[PDB]
């Protein structure tokens, strides 16, 4: 678009064409037909979860304080 | 022993006892004085001996029966003392009360993951 002193450039990511978008609709209605959920990437979040889990279980830490909650 | 005239007279009775814990509190204070070595947290080394041979007595037999509530203490809250500890046998439906639920005002303080019956 070039206006009366700026032209701009809306650049995408991608190549597009209706071959291609056309095949990622049907990978995702095939993904959720399927049922089928991937992985995020996070290799922090879930090593700190895990640990997170691991130390708060057994702990039975209500039963000792008499918290009454 | 007036519980036990009425049940071998053929009657039906009701035995509330306010508290059963002083009666074993009772034989604590005296134990040392009768010269006898203390035991497991100061108890009379006959604490057990002393509480069955009155909670023996107190059952319903063919000639009728006795129907008896006990009130009984945990001292500092410990239901692991002796005290309390070696009355538990001795009962058919224990009813464990606690504070952590009377302080949300929940009355009666029945603690229904303690309390059980024959």
């Amino acid at each position: 678009e070039v206006q009366p002193g700026n032209v701009t450039v809306l650049a995408d990511t991608a190549i597009r064409g209706q071959d291609l978008d056309e095949a990622r609709a049907m990978e995702a209605k095939r993904k959720a037909e399927e049922h089928i959920s991937s992985s995020h990437g996070d290799v922090d979040y879930a090593q700190a979860s895990a640990e997170l889990a691991k130390a708060i279980a057994q702990l039975r830490v209500i039963e000792l304080t008499k918290k009454a909650m | 022993t007036m519980a036990e005239k009425f049940r071998d007279e053929g009657r039906d009775v009701l035995l509330f006892v306010d508290n059963i814990y002083r009666y074993t509190l009772a034989g604590t204070e005296v134990s040392a004085l009768l010269g006898r070595m203390p035991s497991a947290v100061g108890y009379q080394p006959t604490l057990a001996e002393e509480m069955g041979v009155l909670q023996e007595r107190i059952t319903s037999t063919k000639t009728g029966s006795i129907t008896s509530v006990q009130a009984v203490y945990v001292p500092a809250d410990d239901l692991t003392d002796p005290s309390p500890a070696t009355t538990f046998a001795h009962l058919d439906a224990t009813v464990v009360l606690s504070r952590q639920i009377a302080s949300l005002g929940i009355y009666p303080a029945v603690d229904p993951l303690d309390s059980t019956s024959r």
